[PDB]
């Protein structure tokens, strides 16, 4: 269900997140299965939902948060790392910042973001090392 | 003052307890119903001498597709802990041939700790006489004092998850591992 | 009537109950409106806004009129392109232009030259075109010209 899980998100209809509750209950799925992950970068639902959103209120956040909680998986899930090369580290802490809105960054503190995570990606390194955004690779330093 | 960050990766063959291991040291609470096939994403707050660090703990599996993404979680680790079981013989012998190089092919230059688990069950009377069918006993410390000296491990130990022993003394161990700034560069190109 | 700056003449006459003077039209030495257009463009500061808002104005007409076939497509007797000519004819005011041409038009965007890809932070990257910019022989590019 990762396509169409997917394509939901990121359109931020929330109709049709109606009956995933039921679906992870009754299957045992977390939503931190390799399934659900995007292969190409360990990518999961939240930060697709973070990196496109409608004047910064994408509004499928807290739905989505109230169903990691339901799992009993919202550490894991919210401060999951990206794998990879270009954007190894980045969380939805650091994407919820840059995008500017300081609600989305009350609500991921609230419910337990981490705050200390650190960003090592190619990208962001230095501009003469290859990265072309250099910031301390800390959320408050970004 | 201000809190250091170590990454620890645990690395060990299946049923281990690696997973036990770092969970009695999250939450001082053995599981006994359900343990995750993986403890990913935790930091833990340690006090060793007058420092304090936060070890990021990482765990490897490859039970099920869990092999090919292994190699993702090595780099910039700053100590590993090869585990093994002293209730599983044949978990010793796999150490040098297989683990070791790969160890040191990704993340070479790391400190590794040699720790065996389930140190009550090599006392076991119903684990010895399974085990007596295939001509084979527990594995013995001494042996284990040995294979670490043999693999260059920086310390190796023993730990019980049931009753907690030794945990709090191999991580605090770990730990003072990983703080060690290393030695420069050895045969540095001119 | 492009060329003399007269909007509204080359609106009614593109688009009247009567007759129609289809913009992709060559006269003798087969420069078509646009070519014309680039021809007495000026370096001016003056010229230079007018010649590219009617440029515009008619490659989006033609389009919107036309979807199959793109204007500038059309080449003159020498071979050259609006593009081009400009380029060779050194009038750096409608070249510039041309290169970094963005529609907003969702109906019409396709035939915009520049593209955004991506922006972090302060850092903007963007995704040009380059489709007649540059040619490995299979016809003339504006580098070489
Ligand atoms: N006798 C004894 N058994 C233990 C002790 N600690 C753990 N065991 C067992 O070790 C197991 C460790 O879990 P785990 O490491 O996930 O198994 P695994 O199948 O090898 O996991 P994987 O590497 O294939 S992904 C626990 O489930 C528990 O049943 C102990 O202290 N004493």
């Amino acid at each position: 269900n990762r396509p169409i899980l997917f394509d939901i998100v990121s359109r931020g209809s929330t109709a049709d997140l109606d009956g995933l509750l039921p679906f992870l209950l009754t299957h045992k799925k977390r939503l931190t299965d390799e399934e659900f992950r995007e292969p190409s970068t360990g990518k999961t639902c939240l930060p697709k939902a973070l990196l496109n959103l409608s004047n910064g209120r994408n509004d499928t956040i807290p739905v989505l948060l109230d169903i990691a909680e339901r799992t009993g998986n919202m550490r894991e899930f919210i401060n999951s790392p990206f794998r990879d090369i270009y954007y190894r580290g980045q969380t939805a802490l650091h994407i919820a910042i840059e995008r500017r809105c300081k609600h989305y960054v009350e609500l991921l503190v609230a419910q337990g973001a981490d705050v200390h995570a650190q960003a090592r990606g190619r990208f962001f390194q230095p501009k003469d090392e290859g990265g072309y955004f250099y910031f301390g690779e800390l959320p408050l330093s970004l | 003052m201000a809190a250091i960050r170590k990454k620890l990766v645990i690395v060990g063959d299946g049923a281990c307890g690696k997973t036990c291991l770092l969970i009695v040291f999250s939450k001082d609470q053995f599981p006994e119903v359900y343990v995750p096939t993986v403890f990913e994403n935790y930091v833990a707050d340690i006090e060793v001498d007058g420092k304090q660090v936060e070890l990021a703990l990482w765990d490897t599996a490859g039970q099920e597709d869990y092999d090919r993404l292994r190699p993702l979680s090595y780099p910039d680790t700053d100590v590993i802990l090869m585990c093994f079981s002293i209730d599983s013989p044949d978990s010793l012998e796999n150490i040098p041939e297989k683990w070791t190089p790969e160890v040191k092919h990704f993340c070479p230059n790391v400190p590794i700790i040699l720790v065996g688990n389930k140190k009550d069950l090599r006392n076991d009377e119903h684990t010895r006489r399974e085990l007596a069918k295939m001509k084979q006993e527990p594995v013995k410390p001494e042996e284990g004092r040995d294979m670490a000296n043999r693999i260059g491990a920086f310390g190796y130990m023993e730990c019980s998850a049931k009753t907690k022993d030794g945990v709090r003394e191999v991580f605090e161990m770990a730990t003072r591992a990983a703080l060690q700034a290393r030695r420069g560069k050895k045969k540095s190109g001119c | 009537a492009a060329c003399t700056n007269q909007p509204h003449i080359v609106n009614y006459l593109t688009e009247n109950p009567h007759k129609k003077a289809d913009m992709r039209r060559q006269d003798s030495r087969g420069n078509t409106v646009l070519h014309a257009l680039v021809a007495i463009a000026d370096n001016t500061r003056e010229n230079t806004k007018f010649v590219t808002k009617m440029y515009d104005l008619l490659l989006l007409k033609c389009a919107r009129l036309f979807p199959d076939s793109n204007l500038e497509a059309v080449l003159n007797n020498d071979g050259l392109s609006p593009l081009m000519m400009a380029a060779k004819t050194g009038k750096i005011g409608i070249f510039q232009h041309i290169i970094r041409r963005e529609v907003t038009d969702e109906d019409t965007r396709h035939l915009s030259r520049k593209f955004k890809d991506w922006a972090y932070g302060p850092v903007y990257s963007s995704l040009y075109d380059l489709s007649s910019l540059d040619t490995c022989g299979e016809e003339a590019s504006v580098l070489e010209i």
